[PDB]
């Protein structure tokens, strides 16, 4: 009940992007900070959307539930339209930590029931049996207001 | 009488707890809404929290006459906002949930 | 200005100091208190070639505006590169 | 924009960038400031094809889809010792393959 959507009744009508090589998962915060998925964008397509002013917006890989930068940034909130009203929300591929790469890498080329018949320290199986879920960066950015 | 009970209790609460059920919670402020031709088009506003107020308050007698009170605000959403209106979409899924949890629904007493 | 990577193999890497340093390990090894060369003798060439080159790609792309491209790992060096990149704190 | 290569001679190799306007002979100077030997001493190939010193990075292939900081592409030098010669270094490594589980 903190990282919430306003409930707010004003016009915002912002146009995504997926500049990403990947299948987007964009899911909407509701006004209880809960993850709703919305329809899947391809690469290297854009769709115009409405939305109002001051609800939430994050971006996920649809299929390998890793994270995404909107605008260079984790989150998006719509701005302020007047004049300039499609407010444009840019998503490209996060600058990834070689290991968290690594890390997703061989979760698409293992199979997930396995992970424990590869010869690497105990450490490291729930490293990658740990899965980028949505929820679980949502706590760290709650964390995230000094 | 234990059918103004598992409406009330289950199938109520179920449905008050919902993100898009905030605005079916109390009825219409046409004033501040600035829209006075609601009551005008709108002839039975009796739903939006009033269902639940006079449900534990026992002013509604059987297992269909309450039931009867919930279509009313789906159906009076539909009437005033043209299909496909935002506020018409949140109706559309608390009345697709409704419908889900009354097909396991009880013997009336 | 630039700082060699010796693998366990041999081969000598000649990278720019700042592209290293990306590494949480040649951040600290490079020393908070003090002489720029340092050897790894379980980090094989060809693993090394691809820390070297995440490093180019992780020095090039970090906060930029242009469309950030996805990293090649091949399937087979994949799991030696997790274990080198664990070590090194990147 | 920009071309990124990477320069090898025997087990060593160099992890730099540079722009397709500069030439071949540009950038054995630049070779100097890491391996200080004079550019007339060391020449550059590009995987069995002589650079001469006036076509460009360009005009010698290496375009940003085919040299990319994510995939580097090769390019190779040798010295002469005191007279002239001693292609051509090729040096490799070679990676455990087995898919065990994969
Ligand atoms: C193609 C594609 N590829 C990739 S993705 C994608 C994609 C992306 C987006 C979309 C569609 N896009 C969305 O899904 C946007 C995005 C995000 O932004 C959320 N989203 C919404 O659309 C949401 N909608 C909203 O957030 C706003 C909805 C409001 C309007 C304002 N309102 C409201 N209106 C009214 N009327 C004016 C109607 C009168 C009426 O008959 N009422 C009868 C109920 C009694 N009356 C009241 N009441 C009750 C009074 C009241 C009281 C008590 N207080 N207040 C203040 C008032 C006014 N309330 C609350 C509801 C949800 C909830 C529908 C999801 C689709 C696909």
């Amino acid at each position: 009940p903190v990282l919430r959507s306003v409930n707010s009744r004003e016009p915002s009508q912002v146009i995504f992007c997926n500049r990403s090589p990947r299948v987007v998962l964009p899911v909407w915060l509701n006004f209880d900070g809960e993850p709703q998925p919305y329809p899947t964008l391809p690469p290297g397509t854009g769709r115009r959307i409405h939305s109002y002013r001051g609800h939430l917006w994050l971006f996920r890989d649809a299929g390998t539930h890793d994270g995404l930068l909107v605008n260079q940034t984790e989150l998006f909130v719509p701005s302020l339209n007047v004049d300039g009203q499609p407010i444009f929300a840019n998503i490209t591929l996060p600058v990834y930590t070689l290991k968290e790469r690594c890390l997703q890498v061989v979760r698409s080329l293992v199979k997930p029931e396995n992970y424990r018949r590869l010869d690497i320290v105990r450490s490291l199986y729930e490293d990658l049996e740990d899965h980028p879920n949505v929820q679980k960066d949502l706590e760290r950015l709650t964390q995230e207001r000094i | 009488t234990n059918q103004l009970q598992y409406l009330l209790r289950v199938v109520l609460k179920t449905l008050w707890k919902h993100q898009f059920a905030w605005p079916f919670q109390q009825p219409v402020d046409a004033v501040k809404l600035n829209l006075p031709d609601y009551y005008k088009i709108i002839k039975t506003p009796m739903d939006m929290g009033t269902i639940k107020k006079r449900l534990e308050n026992n002013y509604y007698w059987n297992a269909q006459e309450c039931i009867q009170d919930f279509n009313t605000m789906f159906t009076n959403c539909y009437i005033y906002n043209k299909p496909g209106d935002d506020i018409v979409l949140m109706a559309e899924a608390l009345e697709k949930l409704f419908l889900q949890k009354i097909n396991e629904l009880p013997t009336e007493e | 200005m630039y700082v060699k990577l010796i693998s366990s193999d041999g081969h000598e890497f000649i990278v720019k100091r700042e592209h290293a340093l990306t590494s949480g390990t040649i951040k600290a090894m490079l020393s908070g208190p003090g002489t720029n060369e340092v050897n790894f003798r379980e980090i094989p060439s060809h693993v090394l070639s691809k820390v070297c080159m995440y490093f180019t790609y992780k020095v090039r792309y970090t906060n930029s505006s242009t469309e950030i491209p996805e990293f090649p790992i091949a399937p087979e060096i994949a799991l030696e590169l997790l274990m080198a990149a664990n070590f090194l704190d990147c | 924009m920009d071309v990124f290569l990477m320069i090898r001679r025997h087990k060593t190799t160099i992890f730099t960038d540079a722009k397709e306007s500069s030439t071949v002979f540009e950038l054995k100077r630049i070779v100097e400031g890491i391996l200080k030997r004079p550019p007339d001493e060391q020449r550059l190939y590009k995987d069995d094809q002589l650079l001469d010193d006036g076509k460009t990075l360009g005009e010698c292939g290496f375009t940003s889809q085919t040299a990319r900081p994510q995939a580097p592409a090769t390019v190779g030098l040798a010295f002469r010792a005191d007279d002239t010669f001693e292609a051509l270094c090729i040096e490799p490594f070679s990676s455990p393959p087995e898919l065990p589980d994969v």
